[PDB]
RNA sequence: UGAGCCUUGAUGUGUAGGAUAGGUGGGAGGCUUUGAAGUGUGGACGCCAGUCUGCAUGGAGCCGACCUUGAAAUACCACC
RNA sequence: CUUGAGUCUCGUAGAGGGGGGUAGAAUUCCAGGUGUAGCGGUGAAAUGCGUAGAGAUCUGGAGGAAUACCGGUGGCGAAGGCGGCCCCCUGGACGAAGACUGACGCUCAGGUGCGAAAGCGUGGGGAGCAAACAGGAUUAGAUACCCUGGUAGUCCACGCCGUAAACGAUGUCGACUUGGAGGUUGUGCCCUUGAGGCGUGGCUUCCGGAGCUAACGCGUUAAGUCGACCGCCUGGGGAGUACGGCCGCAAGGUUAAAACUCAAAUGAAUUGACGGGGGCCCGCACAAGCGGUGGAGCAUGUGGUUUAAUUCGAUAACGCGA
RNA sequence: CGCGGGGUGGAGCAGCCGGUAGCUCGUCGGGCUCAUAACCCGAAGGUCGUCGGUUCAAAUCCGGCCCCCGCAACCA
RNA sequence: CGCGGGGUGGAGCAGCCGGUAGCUCGUCGGGCUCAUAACCCGAAGGUCGUCGGUUCAAAUCCGGCCCCCGCAACCA
């Protein structure tokens, strides 16, 4: 595999699950981990812990492609949001941008019906 | 939110500062609001009831405030 | 309690040593309010320790103790509609007695005859990292660390 | 992109162990100015101990039955 | 005659209406790249989608619907309602001065029109959402709430429907009666010496006086003090139903009884009690621990059954009166 | 009369080779429960309609009989 | 009869060189749990159908037999 110094880490944060994606600058995946694969389900993987290991567990899977700098992509509301970024940072990346990048539409689509709990 | 990691910036301090703008965006509560589809009504009805209890603690509790307690 | 948080009693240490911990210890293990017979029996179980290991009495005892000690324990909040079981940081005072409690425990099981011997042979267990409380420690330890998302 | 083949190279951890022993027969010394041991490392394999090999440097020696072992040397060798 | 009512002049603010363009974000799908085992979902699950390569991620395309921020107890409209930006057609409101008309006004049974959402008809459209429906949960059951899907419908055109807690639960028009704090939109003067100072008009939010009110409250935007016109009520149920008429493609709307039946039904406020309302606090209430009961045998009391009688009582009763 | 389903624990639905002998509601038992329809634990109820035989496994494969079904055909 | 797959822990799917001897659900113990399941930890169950041999590694490569598959061909 083609060694890459600077790449993307796309941070898909859902209420229920965290999922961290690796990829290079032009937008092709190097490798992905998510918090239901790391070992957690249900309430666990809802939680910044999980998301940081599943941040960790991808940092681990591009060690073969060496990449030292990374800008971060942050998508989503959740747990694991500010916990992802902190693992991804111990892994020990030179954390280069921190952009937000949730889908606000502007009013288009009408959302699905308020729960009755 | 973007946000650019300044040279010799800790890392810390980068992460503060992307979440107060954050914060400043209104993100988070935006999706919020989008999660579920509020009735017009429904919306109307806080907005009017949120601007009420605002006038309530704005002026009632300044008079309040006038009288000692003790 | 609710209202008042209160000072812990005081404890005279035991008289062949003179430690607290081992009075605290003997306590743990008596019965019925008989003391004597109880701390007899702990003695006895220090001796035979101390015959085993070298060392000495009380530092044996100490070294056994600390393979049976927990770092972390959990607790239920239960907040949810299922309960969460969550770890909790346990403080040094009651370390100290959970691990003396766990080895009375073992001690109380185990299939030796006589009492202060099954004792003996727990510390001992203990020293060498194998048995019931160490066992018991490992499964609390384990259970945090399952539980450990919770903070 | 799949896949044969004349050919010349590499590849092979039961534990005894100089340590990454496939087996048979002819055998006691093969290679060394169409350049030997030691050093620098480019690319491969890997059971992390090492093994083969490119180019540079070096210029007069490394490896044998060995002590062990159900089987002995990749001292040269042909058959696969 | 000019004070009401209207006309003309110049401006002003506006999601007022109709028509036609366009912009950007986001969702969905399609095609392709990267990539590898999960994704999704919940209180927890499962159905569901995934190694036939999903989810994630990037590129390109399609199409529909709605318009983040601005945005406000802000604005406009008779009400219903109206929200990206641009243009075309178009209705009303307000102010400034003048000039004109000269009571031309107010209200309105029948009548006529406009009238959310759903619904209907014909023809288009269809991304998202979603009655119905299906499956998965939950449950005693769950024809629900939750989850995964999902069709009418929502969108457009032209017709119909004519109702909503269509509410300020408050008809329209006019006059008069103490105050304060704002918002919005004009406009006159003033050294705008500055975002200001002093007025004067329109619409508007809150508080409160007199008065009014069953009280709650209303209070110059009246539910006060009066006048003009209209609409409507006459105990609760039966019933806004039946019959008949009129209207409607239908759904149904509208008009609108009676028998029979009860002595109530209601409104506001009051004291409690209660709440799977909220705040503060306590108790071996939980938590933290130690020892029991529930199994065994016996003691003992009770229930029951039996008995000639198994004395009567207790049932925070049951080693209780004893 | 002939031909396809088969015959059970208070009723019902029981895993192609005969060795598995049930599950639902029900009744009792006891605490939950402010109250139960509860959740949960355990307990009494058979013949496998019947008469026989192939075989140690038989109700469980076959010969006949009694019924319940279903059949479709008939009727001077 | 001839020819391609191979034959296992209660069932199933097990990493080209023979030295690795499993994973899922299952049963039991415990941990947590209101519950149940999910979840965590650990534990009993082999022959590798079989008979042999090349070799210290063999079920793991080969010679035969018993079956399960699959084959496609045949039948006076």
């Amino acid at each position: 595999r083609k060694q890459v110094s600077d790449g993307v880490a796309h941070i898909h944060a859902s209420f229920n699950n965290t999922i961290v994606t690796i990829t290079d600058r032009q937008g092709n995946a190097l490798g992905w981990a998510t918090a239901g694969g790391s070992g957690f389900r249900g309430s666990r993987k809802s939680t910044p812990f999980a998301a940081q290991v599943a941040a960790e567990r991808c940092a681990d899977a591009v060690k073969e492609y060496g990449i030292k700098n990374l800008e971060v992509m942050v998508k989503g509301p959740g747990p694991g949001r500010e916990s992802t970024i902190r693992a991804l940072n111990a892994a020990g990346f030179r954390i280069t941008n921190i952009t937000d990048v949730t889908p606000i539409p502007h009013n288009g689509c009408r959302p699905p019906k308020k729960r009755r709990v | 939110p973007v946000i650019k990691v300044r040279e010799n910036e800790p890392f810390d301090v980068a992460l503060r500062r992307f979440k107060r703008s954050c914060e400043k965006a209104g993100v988070l509560a935006e999706v919020r609001r989008r999660e579920f589809y509020e009735k017009p009504t429904t919306e109307r009805k806080r907005a009017k009831a949120s601007a009420v209890k605002r006038h309530a603690k704005k002026l009632a509790r300044e008079n309040a405030r006038r009288t000692r307690l003790y | 309690p609710r209202r008042r948080v209160i000072g812990q009693r005081k404890i005279l240490p035991d008289p062949k040593f003179g430690s607290e911990l081992l009075a605290k210890f003997v306590n743990i293990l008596m019965v019925d309010g008989k003391k004597s017979t109880a701390e007899s029996i702990v003695y006895s179980a220090l001796e035979t320790l101390a015959q085993r290991s070298g060392k000495s009495e009380l530092e044996a005892f100490e070294v056994a103790l600390e393979n049976v000690r927990p770092t972390v324990e959990v607790k239920s909040r239960r907040v949810g509609g299922s309960t969460y079981q969550v770890p909790v940081e346990v403080r040094p005072v009651r370390r100290n007695a959970l691990a003396m409690r766990w080895i009375v425990e073992a001690a109380r099981k185990r299939g030796d005859k006589s009492m202060a011997l099954r004792l003996a042979n727990e510390l001992s267990d203990a020293a060498e990292n194998k048995g019931t409380a160490v066992k018991k420690r490992e499964d609390v330890h384990r259970m945090a660390e399952a539980n450990k998302a919770f903070a």
